[PDB]
């Protein structure tokens, strides 16, 4: 349910 | 910090919340 | 939150939400105490009865934001852990005594409008505001009942109940380190947190300078906002000399 977030913060 | 607990939205520019009062009228 | 509402935009920039990095999704609340150190409660990492128990690289830090599930472009910042600290003597076997836990984060955080630390309590501000019928206010995007997820941060404020009858609502060993908060049934009013509220900020304004203060973290309930039962709290003031030590050794 939660937006994807940027690919960055992993 | 120097400045934690002042909301920049809030306190730093004198505005209040819509329900901060309830929490200081209770201070008795 | 139960029987809370909607925040306003910055009313809590301490608020941190505890984001699990794979399946993304929340896991606790938690607050900012400064631009690199994160409070919130142990059992938002370490649980052996429910088999939790989270490292570094599990979790993500995020701050600023308003939203629960969206990404908040511009405004949330997103942070990774370098440490988590536990308390050595958090009582996860029987009641929660000492349900504090501090996160190191990778980089400072950049202060903004919406991301700015709470203060934590020193004496004579935890011994002026911790009394009975003084109300505090508690923040989490966690369940509106118990059994059902808010679109944005709920606020709710609440009264510091006393000892006695704290205690007697419950069958669980109260100890000095907790505290609880809510209404009476004879109140009328009500409100609670519940589950996902974890690890957030209980706050007080005070009133001789008018600073936020975050005197309890969201620890445990018995259902949430039940007639009868209180929230509990971890009681930070108690507990300041275990979160000095860490981060004068450790920051
Ligand atoms: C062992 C303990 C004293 C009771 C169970 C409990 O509440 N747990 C066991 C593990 C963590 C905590 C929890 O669920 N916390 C979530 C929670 C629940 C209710 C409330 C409330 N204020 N109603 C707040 C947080
Ligand atoms: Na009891
Ligand atoms: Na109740």
């Amino acid at each position: 349910d939660f937006e994807e977030i940027p690919e960055e913060y992993l | 910090e120097a400045d934690c607990g002042l909301r920049p939205l809030f306190e730093k520019k004198s505005l209040e919340d819509k329900t901060e009062r309830e929490l200081l009228e209770s201070y008795i | 939150i139960v029987e809370g509402s909607d925040a306003e935009i910055g009313m809590s920039p301490w608020q941190v939400m505890l984001f699990r990095k794979s399946p993304q999704e929340l896991l606790c609340g938690a607050s900012l105490i400064s631009d690199r150190w994160v409070l919130t409660a142990a059992h938002c990492l370490l649980y052996p009865p429910w088999d939790k128990n989270f490292t570094e690289n599990d979790l993500l830090v995020r701050i600023g934001k308003h939203s629960r599930t969206r990404y908040e472009r511009n405004i949330e910042k997103i942070s990774m852990l370098e440490k988590i600290y536990i308390h050595p003597r958090y009582n996860w076997r029987e009641n929660l005594d000492r349900d504090i836990a501090l996160m190191k984060l990778k980089k400072p955080v950049a202060f903004s409008d919406y991301i700015h630390p709470v203060c934590l309590p020193d004496r004579e501000t935890a011994a002026s505001l911790l009394q009975a019928g003084y109300k505090g206010r508690v923040t989490g995007w966690g369940n509106l009942k118990e059994t059902g997820q808010p679109s944005v941060l709920q606020v709710v404020n609440l009264p510091i109940v006393e000892r006695p009858v704290c205690k007697d609502s419950t069958r669980i060993r109260i100890t000095d380190n907790m505290f609880c908060a809510g209404y009476k049934p004879d109140e009328g009013k009500r409100g609670d947190a519940c589950e996902g509220d974890s690890g957030g900020p209980f706050v007080m304004k005070s009133p001789f300078n008018n600073r936020w203060y975050q005197m309890g973290i969201v620890s445990w309930g018995e259902g949430c906002d039940r007639d009868g039962k209180y929230g509990f709290y971890t009681h930070v003031f108690r507990l300041k000399k275990w979160i000095q030590k860490v981060i004068d050794q450790f920051g």
